C-alpha cells in the first residue's frame, strides 16, 4: 500500500529555567526511526529502528546539525510569535511543527504537507499544490507575508517532494523486512453485568494496522450513535492497535444489538452479534 | 532525512 | 486553551495470571506537554517504566505511552497515576482487565 515519511517536533519555553525543552521524531508510516531529545544523554539524532542503524557517520551528523538548526529556529520563533500575540515573556508556550510526503505502492509522489501550530492551534500550514500557505489568523498572516518574499514554498516544496520521496524509497526499501504490513483486526465480544436488569457489550479489535478502523452500534439495523462508549485507538506497543465500542443493553435484549467492523485490512465489513442460549 | 533548511517566522 | 488527558491502562495481550506480558498507560489528547505518569503496582511506583518520545495527533493534542513488561496475579493490583495542569489532583485510574 502507501506509505509516508514525517517528522513531527515540539519546543517548548521554559521562562527562567532554561532554554526550550525540544523533541523531535522521524516516522516512516507509524514506526519511529529517529529521535532528538534537548535533556537526552548523547545531543545527537539517534537511530530507533533496526535498519536505520546502518547509516554511516556522515548519515548522523548531518542530521545531528539539522536537528539543532530546526530547535534554534523554534527558539527564536517562540520569542518572535510572544511578539505577535502579545504575550509577555512569563508564560511558557509550544510551537508543534509536522511535515513530509507520502508515496504509493509503486514509489510515486502522492502529496506532500507542512503544517505548524502556536500553543496547540493551528498557525501557518502549506497549501496542497504546494505553492501557496494558509495563515490561521492575522498574525500567522506575518509569517506567511515573510516566507511568500523569501520564496519559502519553493525550496520547502524541493524537498516535500523531492529529497523526501528520494529517502522514503530508500528507507522503505532498508526495512522492507520489518516494516509493519496491513494486519485485519481480530475481532471478539464480551459481555458485563452492570446490575441485574442491564449489562455492557464490548465489542473489541484487536492488533489491527493500519490504525484507522470504525466500530459502530446497531439496535434491530437502526444505528446507536449517542449511546455508544468508543475509546480512542490505542497502541499494543507492538506496532499494532486497539480499539473497543461499548453498549449497555437491557439483560435479555442482547441480540438485537450488532457490532459492525469496517477496516481496510477486512475483505468484507464484520457484523458481530451476542448469541445467548 | 530532515530539511538542510529552516525558516524563522 | 488546555487539553485533560484520557488515560487508558491496558495488557498488550489478554491477561492470563503467571504468563508474562506488557503493562500500558497511554495517555492522550492533552495540551499543554508537560505531563507527570507513574506505572503503580499495589500503590508503589514501578522504577524501570519506559515511554514513547512526545509526539501529537492531527488536532495538535499529545499522547504519550508508558510501558512496562509484568506478570499480572488474582491479587496484585496495577494503576496508571497522571498529573497534569488540568488536574486539581494526580489521576490515578486502576487496571481492569475488561478494558
Amino acid at each position: 500500500g502507501s506509505h509516508s515519511m514525517r517528522y513531527f517536533f515540539t519546543s517548548v519555553s521554559r521562562p527562567g529555567r532554561g532554554e526550550p525543552r525540544f523533541i523531535a521524531v522521524g516516522y516512516v508510516d507509524d514506526t519511529q526511526f529517529v529521535r532528538f531529545d534537548s535533556d537526552a544523554a548523547s545531543q545527537r539524532m539517534e537511530p530507533r529502528a533496526p535498519w536505520i542503524e546502518q547509516e554511516g557517520p556522515e548519515y548522523w551528523d548531518q542530521e545531528t546539525r539539522n536537528v539543532k538548526a530546526q530547535s534554534q529556529t523554534d527558539r527564536v520563533d517562540l520569542g518572535t510569535l510572544r511578539g505577535y500575540y502579545n504575550q509577555s515573556e512569563a508564560g511558557s508556550h509550544t510551537i508543534q511543527i509536522m511535515y513530509g510526503c507520502d508515496v504509493g505502492s509503486d514509489g510515486r509522489f502522492l502529496r506532500g504537507y507542512r503544517q505548524d501550530a502556536y500553543d496547540g492551534k493551528d498557525y501557518i500550514a502549506l497549501n496542497e499544490d504546494l505553492r501557496s500557505w494558509t495563515a490561521a489568523d492575522m498574525a500567522a498572516q506575518i509569517t506567511k507575508r515573510k516566507w511568500e518574499a523569501a520564496h519559502e514554498a519553493e525550496q520547502l516544496r524541493a524537498y516535500l517532494d523531492g529529497t523526501c520521496v528520494e529517502w522514503l524509497r530508500r528507507y522503505l526499501e532498508n526495512g522492507k523486512e520489518t516494516l509493519q504490513r496491513t494486519d485485519p483486526p481480530k475481532t471478539h465480544m464480551t459481555h458485563h453485568p452492570i446490575s441485574d436488569h442491564e449489562a455492557t457489550l464490548r465489542c473489541w479489535a484487536l492488533g489491527f494496522y493500519p490504525a484507522e478502523i470504525t466500530l459502530t452500534w446497531q439496535r434491530d439495523g437502526e444505528d446507536q450513535t449517542q449511546d455508544t462508549e468508543l475509546v480512542e485507538t490505542r497502541p499494543a506497543g507492538d506496532g499494532t492497535f486497539q480499539k473497543w465500542a461499548a453498549v449497555v443493553v437491557p439483560s435479555g435484549e442482547e441480540q438485537r444489538y450488532t457490532c459492525h467492523v469496517q477496516h481496510e485490512g477486512l475483505p468484507k465489513p464484520l457484523t458481530l452479534r451476542w448469541e445467548l442460549s | 532525512i530532515l530539511r538542510g533548511s529552516v525558516a524563522h517566522k | 486553551i488546555q487539553r485533560t488527558p484520557k488515560i487508558q491502562v491496558y495488557s498488550r495481550h489478554p491477561a492470563e495470571n503467571g504468563k508474562s506480558n506488557f503493562l500500558n498507560c497511554y495517555v492522550s489528547g492533552f495540551h499543554p506537554s508537560d505531563i507527570e505518569v507513574d506505572l503503580l503496582k499495589n500503590g508503589e511506583r514501578i522504577e524501570k517504566v519506559e515511554h514513547s518520545d512526545l509526539s501529537f495527533s492531527k488536532d495538535w493534542s499529545f499522547y504519550l505511552l508508558y510501558y512496562t513488561e509484568f506478570t499480572p496475579t488474582e491479587k496484585d493490583e496495577y494503576a496508571c497515576r497522571v498529573n497534569h495542569v488540568t488536574l486539581s489532583q494526580p489521576k490515578i485510574v486502576k487496571w481492569d482487565r475488561d478494558m
